[PDB]
């Protein structure tokens, strides 16, 4: 039979931690495209609406992650394409066709089970305006690639080279109605954007309220209030953003999150250098004293759970230097101090 | 094909 | 197939490099863990191993270039040097990021299969890190744009590269996700970002010190205490940093580092000379006296190692345009009053 929100919601988990709003989102999504697709031609209620996703999260906070885990219990085609190298108009770079190629690929140009694929998009904040106001001149690399995208989300025929070819003789039609978009980006800035709008001091006299320093406009808590007027100010344009109802919030890396992202996934970090002096013959060891004492250091970094290796290498490159010449080194142990830098990691000898 | 001619 | 240790691929770059070990190591154990990434065949229980890049910092002339160009030779696995100057965002008329694939696959025999195992160099990366407040009157093409790009390139992706720039309009597509990156561009003005973090202090008034001079921070020891979050002040973006966790710091050449350069390494300048006149049947030498001078004269200059040629030619200048000429002269000898300029370099015949 079909999957089900909890069972999908149950997979994730496993390759995911600390986002529950964002994993209902996904779920409800796909659990809803195999409906509207097994109902189509088959419902009274014909011309099924279209509900595309938004997602929005500081770094390192699973955006990326979530499109790669989505593939591997995803039955219908999956693709992971990006804003960036896009441009309109048929200019030097790849045009939004290209999207579609790529799909084709992974589909064995089957054009049936093209058009109920899945497309995801990550680095969607390059795109948007600098400005406010639209842009005097022409851009490449901005508004104009918004606009393109437009006819393409709501739905509309596409040209794909099938094989070997680039430009003009044989085109497959494509609808593009049913097709799926998943876009994603960490919009740098937006909190600025936010705070004028809901904290509405902008004083210095006495009635006007002064918030004081380091105890407001927290990431999580201000993304919440995210609404789509907002993002017209970041530079994106309101017919874009109209084609995306559906917006999720995401929250930024806990402390006590990052503990558990080290221990209960199975691509955890532990796991993988645990994985590097397996085949070496050589055990690994991490208590708890030291994942709690990195928790600070990486917050203090602000670059998200990416930021973590920098903790741990740093502090593992005189061991890793020289173990491999050492001999008869059967497991080894990194208390809270080595993490610290005040003393050196326990090596144990066969 | 496509120039971008731009001056700061 | 018994793989190299970091003790013996250090003594090859220490034989090229001098008084840069903490960089060493950190070279030393990328090379070593990447080819036990590559050794797995998906064999293993860990997947979706971890990467670490590595972004090398320092003083100008310290010999960053000197590390890539040397590791290169005693490497099995193909390497690059592509300049980042020239990079521009994609979709405009200057620049592509994928040409960096390109070069690679030219040192590997348009090997896929072998060049998603090798290892990819850049120079020069402060030219894009973009000094400003938030851009919102203007979009940079050569800044911002460029380290976004960037990071579709890094963590796992799949561009297009054409067949040797082509005799056909098809492209090859080639996984990223295991190729290392090594960032590296002396940042001019990071000690002026730090000194504010860690001096704490204007001082202006009764209550606050004042050490102007008697504390004063030491350009090395400054660079040591870097962290990510004061990167971001400098212009670089945090979703770049993420992408390389690992930093080495460099320290600034010491007048005793200064003496060991022109005798140690084979490639040194004094060697250079010695068999300039090597072929003209004249003996060259280098008295002790003559090389403390030259490394006093050479920290004045602000250069490092590149500004020592500039005190040796500017000296034997008159020497070697009267050198030929000579005849029967079979061995030259330079005293430390020739560098003063006082004296002549004493002449021997044969
Ligand atoms: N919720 C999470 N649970 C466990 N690990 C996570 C989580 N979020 C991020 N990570 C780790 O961070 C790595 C990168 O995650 P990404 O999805 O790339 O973050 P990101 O926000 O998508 O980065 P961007 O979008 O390029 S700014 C993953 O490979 C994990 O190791
Ligand atoms: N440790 C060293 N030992 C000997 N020669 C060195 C050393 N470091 C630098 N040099 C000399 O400096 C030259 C250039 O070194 P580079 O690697 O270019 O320094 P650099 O830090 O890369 O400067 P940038 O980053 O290109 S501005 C080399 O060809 C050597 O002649």
């Amino acid at each position: 039979a079909l999957p089900t929100p909890h069972e999908i919601r149950n997979h994730l988990d496993d390759y995911v931690i600390g986002q529950e709003q964002a994993k209902k989102v996904l779920a409800v999504a796909v659990y809803n495209h195999y409906k509207r697709l097994r109902n189509g031609d088959t419902s009274n209620g014909v011309e099924l609406g279209k509900s595309n996703i938004l997602l929005i999260g500081p770094t390192g906070s699973g955006k990326t992650l979530l499109a790669e885990t989505l593939a591997r219990l995803l039955d219908v085609p999956f693709t992971m394409a990006d804003a960036t190298t896009l441009t309109e108009a048929g200019y030097v770079g790849e045009d939004v066709e290209n999207i579609i190629q790529k799909l084709l690929q992974k589909s064995d140009y089957d054009v049936q089970k093209a058009q109920r694929g899945i497309v995801y998009i990550d680095q969607i904040d390059k795109i948007s305006r600098k400005s406010d106001n639209p842009s005097i001149t022409r851009d490449v690399s901005g508004e104009g690639v918004q606009q393109a995208l437009l006819k393409l989300i709501e739905g509309t025929v596409a040209a794909v080279p099938p094989q070997g070819g680039r430009k003009h003789q044989e085109f497959l039609q494509v609808d593009t109605s049913k097709i799926l978009f998943i876009c994603g980006g960490a919009f740098a800035g937006l909190d600025k954007v936010i705070s004028h709008r809901v904290e509405t001091g902008s004083g210095i006299g006495f009635g006007a309220t002064v918030k004081a320093k380091s105890d407001k406009a927290s990431e999580g808590e201000l993304l919440a209030q995210v609404e789509p007027e907002d993002l017209i100010k970041f530079g994106l344009i309101p017919e874009f953003i109209g084609r995306l109802p559906v917006v999720a919030t995401l929250n930024e890396l806990s402390e006590e999150a990052l503990i558990q992202i080290l221990k209960e996934p199975k691509n955890a970090l532990t796991k993988q250098y645990q994985a590097l002096f397996n085949l070496e013959g050589v055990d690994l060891e991490f208590r708890d004293e030291a994942l709690d004492a990195i928790a600070k250091k990486a917050m203090a970094r602000k670059t998200g759970a990416r930021g973590l290796r920098s903790i741990v290498e740093a502090a593992l490159l005189d061991t890793m230097y020289d173990l491999p010449s050492m001999e008869d080194v059967e497991k080894v142990v990194i208390d809270e101090s080595v993490i610290d830098g005040q003393s050196e990691p326990l090596l144990i000898y066969g | 094909x496509x120039x971008x001619r731009x001056x700061x």
